[PDB]
């Protein structure tokens, strides 16, 4: 196959993602949840590894690392310390709002992924760490939580196989930091939302330095279609190393901004043409698309033709797929303001534990803040590149890495707007 | 025996297990350049000074925290860890204020003496730097929070060896403080420790204040009777 | 906003402050869900409860949670003080929270922000003289594709005109309490042009299953 | 009778603040016991 899009009803994932039928545990077993779950559980864990590492399964958390081998490496005999699964369900990246819909429609769906991932890993329990603002779709996944610990799905003896998983949601605080793994296991322990140093690994030392496993909400709710289905069914989706469907949000400058399930390798165009119902003032009227939410650069409308939603089609256009969270601007947007708002957004949000992006990060701010106001000359804007090569690579977590690449992807791609503003405002104020 | 072998600069060195870049690079003769490593305290590994280059691998790695791994070679005099050094000084001269003439660790800097070794030799820093509010732990310890470069040494001296738990960061990113939080002085039997501590000029003795200069004192090395410890 | 503590005589060690004994039972639930030696770790559940109890938070639920769960009390303030939703002084009964972020920007938000800052007749960061509103800025809340929206208390306002804010401060402002959706025809987030996918219905139990298993 | 016309998430109109809480106080009998570290804290 090598034109990808227009996924059928039938194959999608998540069925029910717009809420328009029953999110309980009698909607969710009607649609195919919890069903065979205790073959799956007798199987064997090993055999529930190479069924998601058959799939070519990646990370859905922005990464993008292949989630068999992630699994695989807590799959080793115990040393007297229990092993932890734990779901990532902050999802404070801008652009990004599937995760909401996820918990909040199908949570069920997550509930089975994690007991289908504790055992493949041998965890003894999950922790769900949901977002300290999603408190409706807190307590929809603690309802659905109690209605399968209700019905003897989770628990003790958990759905007849003799395993024992328990299932846990803690509450966030409002922290973005807190989205990544290690600093996500540290909010968890009770101490300030600041990453920790690799190595050790999670799956060395992880919550309450018990070996652990920290695995996004989509990459987790999958894992039991994975098991029913097929990993050859999941593959056969998408190009070769980017197999499988994603969850789209389309949001920005468009005419329908909105979540929709399609295909690994869909056309940026294609999918915005047909889901989101074409940009405002049509697709002559594009300026930029972020196509991963605000952790990537942004392309302009010449790259924007033939590029494909993927892991790799992106990373050869000097981005990555990200979240996939595809913001739209239009030609009427003042595109360094919004950079600048970005650059502020993460500003607010640094956990300010490391020196390069606690300090660096408030001078992309102040600098942007002044190449907004044109109060700059050009000079500047390579000494600009220069700050963001000394940010990148330099930091103890991705927030550096994510702060540096959109002011990276501005310049690269907008130098001469800038360039323009800066002669515009010493023509006017000298 | 089960030393591994390593290699710094291309010299080999064995090594014990589980140790660091930092360790390696000192048993050889060579100091890599810190500001939170302290071999008494715990590893913190956020000043991000110690980042050095592993031959054939394309990112700088704290030495401060990385265990050595069979077959490194680690290059600390590359052209990419100057780089690093470079970028971390400006990064952590960007905000600190101008008082060197007015504070009392100039001479005995370790900021000054390191980014006179490794660091450039102007700013490229047009906008404005932050202003901290002054804190008062007691009539020991003259407090500048200004000059403190959050290296977080307080808070793992105060939790590791004096056991007071006392200090801690307050806030976030740029405004992070290091701090108690309230109208509250450290008083410890070991406190004024944290004075030899401080790699800057934010923790000083108020005995001492502006009395002397470390270049134009003679040293006498005596024996403490104050007790019977010696 | 300073992140220093003042012993002002309204907020100081001496203020009065204690769990109800539901609230106790709540917390031995919270610190009976983490295993044994790690106590600390419902630190950040227990201290948002006594929030949730007070709406805000003193520096007397911080030496409670701090003495309660056997922790010293500066690590009770570096958490109170490291996340944003902790409100250690003291806000108005509806917490009005406008995300101004760029893809809430891009589809007008700062008009739903000056409307607001119009019709309560405050300005961002200040409270209303009734102690009824608390308008501040916050950044993205997960719900980009329904920009621009706000979040009130617990309750999320999406698709937003300034005619709708409106309405929704009329309705808090006379004592009810209006439904957490979106405003515009559509019912969560699907394409306000009818439904562009799962047009179908689901397929059921039993569907695709692979054999062997 | 299949309708893909009506919104059925709408118990979370109904939702108080200590909704969450008390489910968890509801959920804590159905947990199973939990791993000790052999000590009362760290501290200890
Ligand atoms: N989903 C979201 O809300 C956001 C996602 N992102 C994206 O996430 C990524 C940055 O996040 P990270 O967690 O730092 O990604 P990545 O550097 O860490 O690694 C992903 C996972 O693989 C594991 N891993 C990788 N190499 C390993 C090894 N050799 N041994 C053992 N485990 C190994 C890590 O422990 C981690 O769990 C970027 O791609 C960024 O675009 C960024 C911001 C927000
Ligand atoms: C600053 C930052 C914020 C992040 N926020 C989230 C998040 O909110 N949700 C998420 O699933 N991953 C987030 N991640 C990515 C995680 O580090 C990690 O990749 C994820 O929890 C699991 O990835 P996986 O899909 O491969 O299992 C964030 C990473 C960084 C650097
Ligand atoms: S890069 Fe920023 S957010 Fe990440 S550890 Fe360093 S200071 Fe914290
Ligand atoms: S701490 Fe060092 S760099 Fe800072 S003012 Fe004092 S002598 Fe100068
Ligand atoms: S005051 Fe000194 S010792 Fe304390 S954290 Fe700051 S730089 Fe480190
Ligand atoms: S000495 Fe290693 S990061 Fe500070
Ligand atoms: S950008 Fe406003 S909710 Fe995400
Ligand atoms: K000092």
């Amino acid at each position: 196959k090598t034109s990808f899009g227009s996924l059928k009803d039938e194959d999608r994932i998540f069925t029910n993602l717009y809420g328009r039928h029953d999110w309980r545990l009698k909607g969710a077993q009607s649609r195919g949840d919890w069903y065979k779950t205790k073959e799956i559980l007798l199987k064997g864990p090993d055999w529930i590894l190479g069924e998601v590492k058959t799939s070519g399964l990646r990370g859905r958390g922005g990464a993008g690392f292949p989630t068999g081998l992630k699994w695989s490496f807590m799959n080793k005999p115990s040393d007297g310390r229990p092993k932890y699964l734990v779901v990532n369900a902050d999802e404070g990246e801008p652009g990004t709002c599937k995760d909401r819909e996820i918990i909040r429609h199908d949570p069920h769906k997550l509930v089975e992924g994690c007991l289908v991932g504790g055992r493949a890993m041998g965890a003894r329990a999950a922790y769900i760490y949901i977002r300290g603002e999603f408190y409706n779709e807190a307590s929809n996944l603690q309802v659905a939580i109690r209605e399968a610990y209700e019905a003897g799905l989770i628990g003790k003896n958990a759905c007849g196989s003799g395993y024992d998983f328990d299932v846990f949601v803690v509450r966030g605080a409002g922290a973005y930091i807190c989205g990544e793994e290690t600093a996500l296991i540290e909010s968890i322990e009770g101490k300030q939302g600041k990453p920790r140093l690799k190595p050790p690994f999670p799956a060395d030392v992880g919550v309450f330095g018990c070996p652990t496993t920290v695995a996004n909400v989509e990459t987790v709710a999958v894992s039991p279609t994975i098991c029913r289905r097929g990993g050859a069914w999941f593959a056969s989706f998408g190009r070769e190393r980017n197999s499988g469907t994603k969850l789209f949000n389309i949001s920005g400058h468009v005419n329908n901004p909105c979540t929709v399930e399609e295909e690994m390798s869909v056309p940026l165009k294609e999918l915005i043409e047909k889901h989101a119902g074409g940009v405002t003032g049509g697709w002559d009227n594009l300026l930029a698309v972020i196509p991963g939410g605000s952790s990537t650069p942004l392309i302009p409308k010449s790259v924007c033709e033939t590029v494909l939603m993927d892991f790799d089609a992106l990373i050869q256009a000097q981005t990555g797929l990200g979240t996939a969270a595809v913001i739209v601007m239009d030609r009427s947007t003042d595109i360094v303001k919004a950079i600048a708002r970005l650059i502020e957004f993460y500003k607010h949000e640094s956990c300010g534990q490391c020196t390069p992006c606690r300090e660096g990060v408030d001078w992309m701010n102040k600098v942007m803040a002044r190449f907004v106001r044109g109060d700059a000359r050009p000079a500047e804007i390579d000494s600009l590149w220069e700050i963001s090569k000394q940010i990148e690579g330099h930091t103890i977590c991705a927030l550096g890495d994510g702060a540096a690449w959109p002011v990276q992807g501005l310049i690269r791609h907008f130098r001469p707007e800038l360039e323009e503003r800066m002669q515009r405002f010493a023509q006017q104020h000298q | 025996s089960n030393l591994i072998e390593v290699f710094v600069d291309g010299q080999s060195v064995m090594v014990e297990p589980g140790t660091t870049v930092l360790q390696a690079c000192e048993k050889v003769g060579m100091q890599i350049p810190r500001f939170c490593y302290h071999e008494r305290l715990s590893v913190a590994g956020n000043c991000r000074m110690c980042l050095v280059e592993i031959e054939k691998a394309p990112k700088v790695v704290a030495a401060c925290a990385m265990p050595v791994m069979k077959g490194w070679n680690i290059l600390t005099n590359s052209e990419k860890t100057k780089k690093a050094r470079e970028g971390v000084m400006e990064f952590l001269l960007a905000n600190h204020p101008l008082d060197c003439p007015i504070c009392d660790q100039g001479g005995e800097c370790d900021l000054q003496d390191q980014s006179m070794m490794f660091g450039s030799d102007r700013s490229r820093f047009l906008e404005g730097k932050r202003a901290v509010e002054d804190k008062n732990i007691g009539p020991l310890v003259k407090t500048i929070m200004t000059r403190c470069i959050q290296c977080t040494r307080c808070i793992r001296f105060a939790s590791e060896i004096a056991g007071v738990d006392d200090l801690g960061t307050t806030g976030r990113g740029n405004d992070m403080q290091v701090g108690t939080y309230i109208e509250k002085m450290f008083m410890s039997e070991l406190s004024g420790n944290i004075i030899d501590i401080c790699p800057v000029g934010a923790l000083t003795s108020k005995p001492y204040a502006f009395t002397a200069r470390p270049w134009e004192t003679r040293k006498t090395e005596s024996i403490d009777v104050m007790d019977a410890v010696g | 906003a300073l992140f220093v503590h003042r012993d002002t005589p309204k907020n100081n060690p001496e203020t009065p402050f204690d769990f109800t004994p539901e609230n106790y039972k709540r917390i031995e639930a919270i610190v009976k869900n983490y295993p044994e030696g790690h106590k600390a770790a419902a630190v950040l559940p227990v201290l948002d409860l006594a929030q949730r109890q007070n709406g805000w938070l003193p520096i007397s639920a911080m030496n409670k949670v701090a003495e309660i769960l056997q922790v010293p009390p500066m690590r009770v303030y570096e958490v109170a003080t490291f996340y944003t939703m902790y409100n250690r002084k003291p806000v108005g009964k509806y917490h009005i929270q406008v995300c101004t972020t760029t893809p809430c920007m891009l589809r007008n938000s700062d008009s739903i922000l000056e409307a607001i800052q119009k019709k309560l007749g405050i300005k961002v960061g200040e409270t209303t003289p009734d102690k009824l509103f608390t308008l501040i800025e916050v950044e993205c809340l997960g719900a980009c594709v329904n920009a621009p929206m706000v979040q009130i208390n617990d309750n999320y306002y999406e698709d937003l005109t300034p005619k709708d804010i409106e309405e929704i401060i009329d309705e808090l402002k006379a004592g009810k309490i209006p439904k957490p959706g979106p405003r515009s025809g559509r019912f969560s987030c699907e394409p306000a042009g009818g439904l562009t996918s799962l047009t179908e219905p689901p397929k059921g139990p039993g569907f695709g299953v692979q054999a062997g298993l | 009778p299949f309708d893909n016309t009506t919104y059925k998430n709408l118990q979370h109109h109904d939702y108080s603040t200590y909704t969450f809480l008390d489910l968890n106080l509801d959920l804590s009998k159905f947990r199973m016991p939990q791993p000790s570290s052999g000590r009362e804290s760290p501290r200890h």
